[PDB]
């Protein structure tokens, strides 16, 4: 993953299936795959792909114990961290300060590549496509930031990604990039890599992308018809990049919506406040119907 | 049926007996053909009207063509029918629902 | 918007005829005419119901306690 | 011995009942009010006549597959039975609307359809739900038979939606409703296909699965097929006619054997047409104008080499589907593309969701007098 | 994947008779050369496609190769040589060889007819492990080894000699051009893994590979043996991880096998599950034509695909491998870009699209027609500015909600209703 | 909903696997006791009948079905005058 080339980790990883073997391979191994599984979604993360370094960091970071797997653990951190005695041999094993990974590092990877994933899902759901909410997913970080009266400007690692949340609902694009890039130079985490621009450049075109995504998903609450030069100098993007995601994003969220390559032209007539009621409604009533039918499985 | 008239013509025994001898059959079969005309030509051409009719004559096709009132027309046409006249779509044209349906709504 | 077609239908009709019309004040001075006949009437009653209400009042305090 | 024997059995109970009918009904108002007054109870009248109509068909059908010329059943049904029961007066309630119901399907299984006109005219009285869903069966078929899609239709998708207001209760769909069901759905499904494109109004009487599973058949069929046609033909003709019950196969009889060979060539040669004109009416309307070249590339779709495209062409317009207007001088076809229309249903659903819900209202507050 | 992790320890130490060498130097078409390459080795030397690759480019070299066996035919590659003029003076094994053979086969023969006549469990056992060792030594003698194995096949050690043998045979009878003998043992090979064997790394792989090589080539009924390979052993678009894999070409065949013989609703799980799987993500950046019409098809070009894959027409057609169906992929290549195009358009020109693939507006036209006379385009054609019109824009999605929520809850509660 | 799949998930779901077990068990021990039997069948929280949330949970279905029934009749009416103004 590090010195050669990320499929090639790719490939290792799904021909060797070692998960029966970390079981009873003992907390060194355990604490290994650990090690590889923080670098595998960091590789991904330099590589630009959102959902694979997300999904590569899912263990890790559904799981509250991230600071004891590098020796950072305290006898009093929930209510279960006992005894000392036992902790000693824990403390001279894990871990030395040069072998270590930054796990607030690792949060920022996470949540970015989340939120880039999520903040369009919301979006296109909750303007009238609500068909396949997830319970406890980049809503649930978001929520303890988000629901903050007194939070302005941040000084902390987290609340950044409420700024980067906030500038991203609002969907300034060169807002969003601000944020993210200046705080990062100003915080010391662009430095750690040579690969920093084109990591910075792989978020800038994905920023790009869903911004344009969020603005169409948005404005087809009013939008008769699009012209999609001006969707191309507004989001600083080429035709075939503009043209890529305006065909993906009609073709798999299966919208009625008439696109025009040739003259580069979109006509749709999708309005209303009055229909998105109608569809919270049936969602609203469709959700009595699944209970009616629920009750009598479990009747019978 | 399938309407194969000039294929019915080309086809038909002249000299049985009993063909004769159903009163009426020869204007019969031609106001059908006419009738299949005038529901779905607003105009038709005049070599058309007498090889659909059975070889009709300029004289004889006069006795069809006048028998229904249609038109000399012109470069050399015959008028069945106008354009406006054959289409009056009955869909679409409607929406009287709302003294129904507020009605049966009332209470 | 809601309700205002039927709104601006009736305020503008009874705004028209309320300001100055003389079947409408016609029809006032036979109403009037009317309450005074009611009026003239019930004065008439209040005498009586007060002393109805007064034996209901003395005896209502009692009974319902 | 046995199935036969209790044929017998049937029709000497129903040459008896018939002899005691044609007898009594004609005076008897003391035996008739002893009738009225006496019972609290009602329904088993109708359940009867019902039940003697399936029971003769299917009594009927047996003995005219086994004797398959010459012989009684058609003139001792048709003469004494049908035609006494249809020409005696009406018990008052609606018994005369079900006398006239078997009278019906005993000419629609007889093929000799001409006298609606004359049935429709002399039932006058109150249609009560379920003498509504079998006028409305035979109409169906009756339209169907007459070649009238458009009409049929409507007339099917009443009673495959089969919200008609009906409330039974008490058994009297009956030992069939299933297959009553599907038969209505078969000939909707023979309907939907020489009438799509123009219906938007298939939701209603057929759930989805089931257009998408005749939608597959109808597009096939109008492009090349052969076997959806003779699916549609084997699963069609054994329920037009209704005959209710077979015999059971063996190789020494003949006999049902000319009976079915009958049955196919009657419906054969008239849905071979039929199914003709689908496919001619499956090509799309395009546009309204055609010039030369727009019409020479449709003479390519409709036939080629070489000889004779159009003079077929006009054997293939003047089947029905092309009203148009011809210049020879400006060298242009001028014709409409006929339209259709929707949100059609929502207004009758409106209605009748109304009535689903006070059903349901009625429903819980009658359990509920009994806990008063 | 299980298999996947047996390959890992191995690292494409494939055991292949050839060893590593094929024909050096070559020009025309790199990544078809390369293919050609592996999948002699592969094959154990082909022998036939020698010829096919000198008739798409001029190389002296399959002489190299065609010179070192004699078990094709001795007098074919003895002519092949002294056509060229090889001036080798290393001939002489051949007539002591063949004379030895000829005395076998004869001295085999009379009991060949007596095992047949007589029997005998024994004696039939015994005349076919003799056998065995002849057939094995030399099948040139083709016929001799189809009748030895029409019948038992099996001799002691069965599996790695049983096996062997139908690869041979199946090997043989291709390049012999016998193909109901090769359509028997395209059947009996895929029979024959089931069971399997002791099942040693690379003979998984071997038995792979080999699946690969009769099923590639088009003769009779290919599809149905496209529809066989991907179900078994679950849908791989190479079948080998460890970065070496290059098959390369097996996609290409696989993906109009579906498109000819089946609906394309369908080639959306194409996409996923043989496309963007990381064996064909290693495959695509070792082929630009087969990154061409996926790289198009999943970015949904209207302008630049269109003559890319007009482009890549040009260098398919001088494709001389085995193939069959050449002009249907192309073909409809054509209309399945033009369907994935039109899936949400709203307009297109019918000369926009004449100009662009170089044909006539009038084709281009009726072509259109095609498309909607077939069901695979919704439409209305503008007669008189020639621009074809789609409008795909379903308005009102409630209906068809109402009728499943209120016919199930409704008929529910009727049910409800009787007890 | 949430109080119906809860009550539904104790009244049915936990019953259900208990006559699973206890017909797998067979269900009774002739010399002493039975003991796991004994164990078996012990109410959870809502056995039956959570009538106190239930009944005001209908009392405000029924006033939200009045809120749409006045909501209806003002459309109505509405929907009507403001056909009945335009059309002359």
């Amino acid at each position: 993953y590090l010195h050669s080339r990320w499929y090639q980790a790719r490939d290792l990883m799904l021909m060797s299936h070692l998960q029966d073997n970390i079981q009873h391979a003992d907390p060194p191994v355990q604490i290994l795959y650990n090690r590889t599984m923080v670098q595998l979604g960091i590789c991904a993360f330099r590589q630009g792909l959102t959902k694979d370094a997300h999904n590569a960091l899912l263990d890790i970071q559904s799981s509250g114990r991230a600071k004891e797997l590098l020796g950072q653990g305290l006898l009093l951190r929930s209510l279960q961290e006992r005894n000392q005695e036992q902790e000693k041999v824990e403390r001279r094993r894990q871990v030395p300060f040069h072998l270590h990974i930054n796990l607030e590092l690792l949060e920022c990877v996470y949540l970015v590549s989340a939120m880039l994933l999520e903040i369009p899902y919301m979006a296109a759901h909750e303007s009238d496509a609500r068909r396949r909410m997830i319970s406890k997913q980049f809503h649930h970080q978001l929520r303890v930031g988000e629901r903050q009266p007194l939070l302005g400007p941040p000084e902390s690692m987290r609340e950044h990604v409420v700024a980067a949340s906030k500038a991203m609902k609002m969907g300034d694009w060169k807002t969003c990039h601000s944020f993210i890039i200046n705080e990062k130079m100003n915080g010391k985490v662009w430095d750690l890599f040579p690969e920093a621009d084109k990591v910075r450049t792989m978020l800038v075109r994905k920023i790009q992308e869903e911004s344009l995504r969020t603005y169409l998903f948005t404005y087809s609450s009013v939008y008769d018809s699009i012209s999609m030069e001006t969707l191309s100098d507004m989001f600083e993007l080429d035709l075939p990049t503009v043209h890529s995601i305006i065909s993906k994003m009609i073709i798999n969220e299966e919208l009625m919506a008439s696109l025009d390559q040739p003259t580069q032209t979109v006509v749709m007539h999708r309005t209303e406040p009055t229909a998105q009621q109608n569809l919270a409604l049936q969602l609203a009533e469709k959700l009595g119907s699944l209970v009616e039918n629920n009750e009598r499985v479990f009747d019978h | 049926e399938t309407c194969h008239f000039q294929a019915f013509w080309q086809a038909l025994d002249e000299n049985m007996d009993l063909l004769e001898g159903i009163t009426g059959f020869e204007d019969s079969v031609r106001k059908f053909i006419c009738h299949v005309v005038g529901i779905t030509y607003q105009h038709i051409d005049r070599w058309l009207l007498a090889e659909m009719l059975g070889d009709l004559t300029d004289s004889q096709l006069k006795m069809w063509m006048s028998k229904y009132g249609w038109s000399a027309d012109e470069s050399g046409q015959i008028f069945i029918c106008s354009q406006e006249e054959s289409i009056k779509p009955k869909n679409i044209v409607e929406k009287i629902d709302f003294d129904s349906v507020s009605s049966i709504m009332a209470s | 918007r809601n309700q205002l077609t039927a709104m601006s239908s009736v305020l503008a009709k009874a705004l028209e005829v309320i300001k100055p019309a003389h079947i409408l004040q016609e029809k006032e001075e036979q109403h009037q005419l009317a309450v005074t006949a009611y009026l003239k009437n019930s004065r008439k009653e209040h005498q009586r119901i007060l002393a109805r209400r007064q034996t209901i009042e003395e005896r209502k305090e009692r009974l319902e306690s | 011995q046995w199935l036969w024997d209790i044929i017998d059995e049937f029709i000497y109970q129903f040459q008896s009942f018939s002899q005691y009918r044609c007898k009594t009904a004609k005076k008897s108002e003391e035996e008739i009010d002893f009738l009225r007054s006496n019972p609290k109870i009602w329904n088993v009248h109708s359940v009867l006549n019902v039940l003697h109509s399936l029971v003769d068909k299917s009594n009927i059908n047996r003995q005219l597959e086994v004797y398959t010329s010459g012989g009684d059943p058609e003139s001792v049904a048709g003469e004494y039975g049908r035609h006494s029961l249809y020409k005696m007066l009406g018990y008052f309630s609606l018994v005369g609307l079900l006398r006239l119901h078997s009278l019906l399907g005993d000419y629609y299984q007889a093929i000799k359809v001409l006298e609606n006109i004359e049935l429709n005219k002399k039932s006058m009285y109150s249609r009560v739900p379920e003498c509504q869903v079998t006028t409305y069966y035979y109409v169906g078929f009756a339209y169907l038979m007459m070649r009238r899609y458009q009409d049929a239709i409507r007339v099917f998708a009443n009673i495959l939606l089969y919200i008609q207001r009906t409330k039974s209760m008490f058994q009297r769909t009956t030992y069939k409703y299933e297959m009553i069901n599907k038969q209505n759905e078969q000939m909707h499904a023979l309907l939907a296909i020489a009438l799509t494109m123009y219906p938007m109004r298939i939701d209603e009487s057929i759930h989805l699965q089931l257009r998408e599973k005749y939608g597959d058949k109808m597009l096939r069929m109008q492009k090349g097929d052969p076997q959806v046609y003779e699916e549609l033909f084997s699963y069609s003709c054994p329920k037009f006619l209704s005959p209710v019950v077979p015999n059971y196969d063996s190789v020494h009889p003949n006999y049902h054997k000319e009976p079915f060979l009958q049955q196919l060539k009657v419906f054969s040669d008239e849905v071979q047409q039929q199914a003709q004109l689908s496919t001619i009416r499956s090509f799309l309307k395009l546009y309204t104008t055609m010039p030369v070249a727009k019409l020479a590339g449709f003479l390519d779709l409709t036939e080629q080499e070489f000889r004779i495209q159009l003079l077929v062409f006009k054997h293939k317009m003047k089947n029905l589907v092309w009203t148009s207007g011809i210049s020879a001088l400006d060298g242009e076809f001028q014709s409409a593309s006929e339209v259709d229309f929707y949100i059609d249903k929502d207004m009758i659903h409106i209605a009748d969701t109304k009535v689903a819900r006070r059903y349901g209202d009625f429903f819980i507050r009658q359990i509920h007098k009994f806990e008063e | 994947y299980d298999l996947t992790t047996r390959i890992a320890h191995f690292l494409d130490r494939h055991l292949v008779f050839p060893l590593l060498e094929f024909l050096s130097v070559k020009e025309i078409y790199n990544e078809k050369e390369l293919l050609q390459g592996k999948l002699d080795l592969l094959s154990d030397t082909n022998m036939v496609d020698f010829a096919m690759d000198v008739y798409k480019n001029l190389y002296s070299d399959d002489i190299p190769h065609a010179l070192r066996e004699k078990r094709t035919t001795v007098v074919a590659q003895l002519k092949q040589l002294q056509a060229e003029t090889e001036p080798i003076v290393k001939m002489f094994e051949d007539p002591e060889t063949t004379r030895q053979m000829q005395s076998t086969r004869d001295g085999r023969m009379l009991f060949d007819y007596l095992a047949d006549k007589h029997g005998f469990r024994q004696e039939y056992l015994d005349t076919l492990y003799r056998y065995a060792k002849f057939q094995y030594e030399c099948g040139n003698y083709s016929g001799a080894a189809e009748y030895l194995y029409f019948f038992r096949v099996l001799v002691p050690a069965t599996d790695r000699n049983a096996l062997s043998s139908l690869w041979g045979k199946l090997a043989s009878e291709i390049l012999m051009q016998n193909w109901d003998a090769a359509m028997e043992d395209l059947t009996r090979l895929k029979e024959t893994i089931d069971n399997n064997s002791v099942s040693s790394p690379l003979q998984s792989l071997q038995q792979r590979t080999w699946l690969i090589h009769w099923s590639l080539f088009v003769f009779f009924n290919h599809p149905k043996g496209r529809d066989n390979i991907i179900d078994l052993f679950l849908y791989q678009p190479q079948y080998l991880n460890a970065i070496q894999t290059m098959c390369p070409h097996i996609l290409r065949y696989l993906t109009t096998a579906v498109i000819t013989n089946k609906d394309v609703r369908k080639r959306r799980q194409v996409l996923k599950d043989l496309v963007k799987v990381i064996q064909q993500e290693s495959y695509t950046y070792k082929d630009p034509i087969t990154e061409f019409v996926e790289c198009l098809y999943v970015n949904f070009d209207f302008d630049g695909a269109q003559k890319k894959l007009r482009e890549c027409e040009s260098v398919l057609v001088n494709d001389f491998f085995l193939v069959a169906c050449l002009e249907d992929f192309i073909e409809n290549a054509r209309l399945f870009i033009f369907e994935t195009f039109c899936r949400i358009h709203q307009c297109i020109s019918i000369n926009m699209l004449a100009d662009k693939l170089n044909m006539t507006p009038e084709e281009a036209e009726r072509w259109i027609v095609n498309l909607i006379r077939n069901a695979r385009l919704d439409a209305k054609i503008d007669s008189k500015l020639g621009h074809v019109v789609m409008g795909n824009n379903a308005v009102s999605p409630y209906q068809q909600v109402i009728e499943k929520t209120k016919s199930l809850s409704f008929r529910s509660q009727m049910l409800a209703m009787n007890i | 909903r949430n109080t119906s799949k809860q009550q539904q998930q104790k009244h049915q779901y936990q019953q259900r696997r208990q006559q699973e077990n206890m017909q797998r068990q067979s269900r009774g021990e002739p010399p002493l006791p039975e003991e796991d039997l004994s164990k078996l069948f012990k109410p959870p929280q809502p056995p039956a009948r959570m009538d106190s949330l239930l009944i005001a949970g209908q009392i405000n279905t029924y006033c939200q079905n009045i809120k749409e029934f006045t909501a209806q009749n003002l459309g109505k009416l509405f929907m009507a005058q403001a056909l009945q103004e335009y059309n002359n």
